């Protein structure tokens, strides 16, 4: 198979 | 967007170890208020996690289970950072 | 943060 | 398309638990050739796996960590099948 992994985070200044 | 005042580079977007954590940095210091995200895509399942760094940058660890060639993105508010996607070889563990 | 997970397996008939 | 002839269906398609396997099964008998990917989205990390089942269809079984809101996507060739994404409310145990 093909695998795919993601994170995602806010940045704020 | 913002994207293109974001910039990645580390270890872990060059070279890599089945699993062994690879690492790099992303520079976001001037990239404003965004989503940051990130992936790993291949022949196998990868654990990411966001870390600290001394220099403020935001870190990136992740771990891949078997050896091949992964694709390492990295968007902020839905576009590819200059150099993404990265293509990144993954050997066999020494 | 948001997490995603896929998994893509080519079918063949 | 060839996504709209791909059909999904099972409890955990409906509903879930944190640290529980979820189960569903995909009809892709008359879909023809292609990618058929299944994606799990939320606030924690989605483990996923294939069976091919007894009865032909392809088995799907996912953990998630936390409870919440995941979406379950089933796309062929880029595409989502019929009623793709799948908005999956996850209870703790
Ligand atoms: S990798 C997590 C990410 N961190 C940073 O972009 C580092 C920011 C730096 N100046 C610092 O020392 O915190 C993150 O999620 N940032 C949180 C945020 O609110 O930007
Ligand atoms: S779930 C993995 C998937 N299996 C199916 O779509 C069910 C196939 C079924 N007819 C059977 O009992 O074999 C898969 O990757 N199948 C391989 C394929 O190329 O069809």
């Amino acid at each position: 198979p093909l695998y795919k992994s993601a994170i995602t985070t806010t940045i704020n200044p | 967007g913002g994207a293109h005042k974001v910039r990645a580079g580390g270890p872990g977007l060059e070279r890599a170890e089945a699993g062994v954590p690879a690492e790099f940095s992303i520079w976001t210091r001037e990239a404003g208020a965004g989503g940051l995200a990130i992936a790993v895509e291949g022949p196998s399942k990868a654990e990411i996690s966001f870390e600290d760094r001394k220099d403020g940058s935001c870190g990136v660890a992740y771990v891949v289970q078997e050896p091949g060639d992964y694709e390492v993105s990295v968007k902020f508010n839905e576009e590819h950072i200059p150099d993404s996607p990265f293509v990144v070889p993954v050997a066999s563990p020494s």
